[PDB]
């Protein structure tokens, strides 16, 4: 969507599973919100 | 990248807004799919950061596409709010809150694993919020690369996954919404690989082959899914999988959609350099520049992105099928609103009226980097919220009549919640998601903001949702206690499913939904919330000290002076009476006369004994009593206070191992005092009374609702576990699931939640509340009996001598 709208911040995979636990287990643990 | 003005303009056309989230079992690819959406359509503004809670997407559809949208549309631009949802799926209320602010959901299902319990759990909760679902069967690449699966097998797998999903939907979806099931032919199911960037809908292929087969796409998309066959020999479309001769016909879906894809994979991955250019040319795919040199997966990834861009498939289902707030609030209004269905605020919700009084629901408080400040996250259902607006904050217990939970305060700032960032805005009308700053202190978790004095307050899914796992928490360094007490508050506010309270034994208790949940909580508490070394340990179980029969003989004890003596006997108080005292029928401050009539006429007591109760204990109101049965003691009235005080002391600290007494009755048979008050003083009689009580006690043969929901076939595991833990079934009721009620000793409940899922295949869900006290028949003074082991462990733990002093130790022979 950010290709169509400059007003969308892109979030990459590692920006979403960013927690130290998530990295340690290699899964999502926390809900993440993106726009 | 848009400007605040562009965003605000986009937010005016709520007909072209989509509030939704992604539902997925761990590892099914929820993250990589959203990264795909964000990279393709993410929106960004043209030093305060927050935890990413929601992301904005932007999408434009073609004029023809927009005509297909079966709902009010204004133009070809769409604003999509991808709302973050927690990862704990125990039917928690944190999840329900997040879903509550959405109207549609993108459900991710794995090609191989299919629909798993976690998936069913969030979907079920979603359906309970009248959310419309759309599916994406993800990880398709695994079936082609790893498993080498065949087309018909892949098809069948897809069809079974779609069926599993529509079983959950048909079961929990409100009949008033109509058919909310999902159908590949109608474009509500996508297939693809979030890791690799390609996906499609039957619709896109119908568009592609319609103007080629000389047929309108409405006809084409019905033919591109299910039992539609095109016999190349007859050049006709039929619904029979065989021809006249009975030979096998390949399904249209396999022949026109899968085959081209299969051929691309096979040709590119096998380096058939003379077959690839033709295939690409036929599909009208163009490699430019350095791409012409790629081979293998690299070429494949690049070719599939051009052939069928992923985000495109997902955005198509979101825009064309997920509902916009105007449509939804019309049939969601009544549930969402506790007040009158005919009420002015309820109507404003049904109409998503921005000019009405405010009806803003606070979904949760979100952590910010603004030094300990939490911003309120929510949705404007009615009216419009403005910066610096005077509003009425109503907590979970507010009622239009009382001033409970009410908090009038101005809203400091209205901010757009865009991922980890915020963007101050002046106002926000009904139908939109938004964040409020300055509400921290007045609201923790859910709430309801209104601008109407009449306004009533706003309302929650098949994971554990009860704090059944608990431990005692304490600082390793005494001086840190303040930070711990503060950390718990911070922890409680940030987690709806977390519980903390002080135990009867003076320990801070932290309880979590499951062992894993509790672990995250303790880690976060120790590292962040409190940020101090914590010590974790079991919760200590509290016991009661009672007597099973009357004292085998009169208890006799003298005072330090050796001049005063008390003669008494102890006997059991009936459970019904103890209960009556504990629950308010028999009270310490009631008029002794009327109370005695009740105890005598209704509980079998002798009315004189009752009229003569001297006190209750411990704390002056406990379920233990001292009754005066003396006849001619001269200075009785003068020692009463000392006797009462000694009882409060004796019943507070039993002689078995220091636990409180319960159901203990003490009868004072006789008292011999010294003539002179000097030396009859409390310092003499208080010890005497306590010593005598302990003796009468020891001479009286001393002794010291788990609701489970689950499927029938699983119930057997429940009985299996209970029997292994001195449990006892109480009731088995019920066309939902079953609910088994049973008594479970507290000292047999550590790890219970684990052994239960293990014995029911993770299908049983426990709930536990303290119910009653139960008398262990074994000898508390025998270090090897059940009761005795418990007594020996507590004594060692407290540094007392192991042997329990016997009655002779408090008896003073004449
Ligand atoms: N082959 C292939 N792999 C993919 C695709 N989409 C995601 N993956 C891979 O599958 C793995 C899991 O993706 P991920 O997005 O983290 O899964 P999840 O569903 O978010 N995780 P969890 O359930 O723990 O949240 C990753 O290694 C990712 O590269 C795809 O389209 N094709």
């Amino acid at each position: 969507t950010a290709a169509e709208n400059p007003n969308v911040e892109v979030k990459d995979y590692g920006d979403i599973d960013k927690a130290p636990e998530e990295r340690a287990r290699g899964i999502t643990i926390n809900t993440a919100h993106v726009e | 990248a848009f400007t605040v003005d562009q965003m605000r303009s986009l937010m005016d056309k709520v007909t072209n807004v989509r509030n939704m989230s992604v539902i997925a079992h761990v590892d099914h690819g929820k993250s990589t799919l959203t990264d795909s959406l964000v990279q393709r359509a993410g929106i960004i503004s043209a030093g305060i950061t927050i935890k990413s809670t929601a992301i904005s997407l932007y999408s434009e559809m073609s004029d023809e596409d927009v005509k297909e949208i079966k709902q009010k549309t204004d133009g070809n631009s769409f604003l999509i709010n991808l709302i973050d949802s927690p990862g704990h799926v125990d039917f928690s209320s944190e999840v329900t809150a997040a879903l509550r602010v959405t109207d549609g959901a993108l459900v991710v299902v794995d090609t191989i694993e299919g629909v798993c319990v976690q998936t069913e759990t969030v979907l079920r909760q979603a359906l309970g919020e009248r959310i419309k679902p759309v599916v994406v069967i993800n990880k398709v690449d695994r079936a082609l690369l790893e498993l080498q699966v065949s087309k018909e097998d892949l098809y069948q797998t897809f069809a079974r996954t779609v069926e599993s999903v529509n079983v959950i939907v048909s079961t929990y979806a409100d009949e008033v919404l109509g058919d909310v099931q999902v159908y590949p032919a109608r474009g509500t199911v996508a297939f693809g690989s979030g890791l690799h960037g390609w996906a499609f809908t039957i619709r896109q292929f119908a568009t592609r082959y319609a103007k080629k087969f000389g047929v309108d796409k409405a006809k084409m998309m019905d033919r591109l899914w299910g039992d539609s066959f095109f016999n190349p020999k007859t050049k006709k479309w039929t619904n029979k999988d065989t021809d006249a001769e009975g030979k096998p016909l390949e399904r249209a879906f396999n022949m026109f959609i899968l085959d081209p894809i299969f051929r691309l994979f096979t040709a590119i991955m096998n380096f058939k350099k003379d077959e690839i250019p033709v295939l690409l040319e036929k599909l009208e795919i163009v490699l430019k520049g350095d791409e012409k040199d790629l081979e293998g997966k690299a070429l494949l990834k690049v070719v599939m992105r051009k052939f069928l861009p992923a985000a495109d498939a997902l955005l198509e289902m979101i825009v064309l099928h997920l509902p916009s707030p105007v449509t939804a609030q019309a049939y969601r209004a009544e549930q969402l609103y506790e007040g009158p269905a005919d009420d002015a605020n309820c109507i404003a919700i049904k109409n998503c009226d921005p000019k009405a009084d405010l009806m803003l629901y606070v979904s949760k408080m979100v952590p910010t980097s603004d030094k300990g400040r939490f911003y309120a996250f929510g949705r404007v259902f009615a009216g419009t919220v403005k910066s610096g607006q005077k509003v009425r904050i109503q907590g979970p217990n507010y009622v239009p009549g009382k001033k409970d939970d009410l908090f009038i305060k101005a809203i400091q700032r209205v901010v757009l919640m865009m991922g980890r960032f915020v963007e101050p805005i002046d106002d926000c009308p009904a139908g939109n998601i938004i964040g409020l700053v300055g509400i921290d202190q007045f609201l923790l978790k859910t709430g309801t903001l209104t601008t109407s004095e009449t306004a009533h307050n706003m309302k929650v899914m098949k994971f554990s949702v009860s704090p059944v796992v608990q431990v005692a928490v304490e600082v390793k360094n005494a001086n840190d206690l303040p930070k711990l007490v503060e950390g718990l508050k911070r922890l409680s506010k940030s987690d709806p499913c977390v519980l903390t309270y002080m135990s009867e034994s003076g320990e801070h208790i932290v309880a979590g939904t499951g062992e894993l949940h509790l672990e995250i909580c303790l880690q976060d508490l120790e590292h962040d919330h409190a940020g101090v070394p914590l010590k974790i340990s079991p919760p200590v179980v509290a016991y009661r000290e009672t007597v099973e029969s009357e004292s085998s003989q009169t208890a006799l004890s003298k005072s330090p002076n050796k001049h005063n003596r008390i003669y008494l006997k102890a006997e059991p108080i009936d459970e019904e009476v103890s209960l009556a005292i504990e629950n308010g029928i028999i009270n310490p401050r009631d008029d002794f006369k009327a109370r005695a009539r009740i105890m005598a006429d209704d509980y079998g007591w002798d009315v004189t004994d009752a009229r003569k109760i001297w006190c209750f204990g411990p704390d002056g109101n406990g379920p233990n009593l001292v009754i005066d049965q003396t006849k001619a003691v001269q200075y009785l009235h003068e020692i009463k206070d000392s006797v009462v005080a000694a009882f409060q002391w004796a019943t507070k600290e039993g002689p078995i191992f220091g636990e409180e007494m319960r159901s203990v009755r003490v009868n004072i048979l006789d008292v011999t005092l010294h003539a002179d008050a000097i030396h009859r003083g409390g310092g003499q009689i208080i010890p005497t009374m306590r010593r005598a009580t302990y003796a009468g006690f020891l001479l009286a043969d001393p002794k010291i609702l788990v609701e489970i929901q689950c499927p029938e076939q699983a119930v057997g595991g429940i009985y299996s576990v209970l029997n292994k833990k001195r449990g006892q079934v109480v009731s088995e009721e019920q066309t939902p699931l079953f609910t088994v009620k049973a008594y479970l000793p507290v000292n047999e409940s550590f790890g219970f939640t684990g052994e239960l899922r293990q014995a029911t295949g993770g299908q049983a869900f426990p709930q536990m509340v303290f119910d009653h006290w139960s008398t262990l028949g074994s000898d508390p003074l025998d270090p090897t009996s059940k009761a005795g082991e418990i007594v020996l462990a507590a004594r060692k733990r407290h540094g007392m001598k192991e042997e329990v002093p016997g009655w002779q130790e408090y008896y003073d022979k004449l």
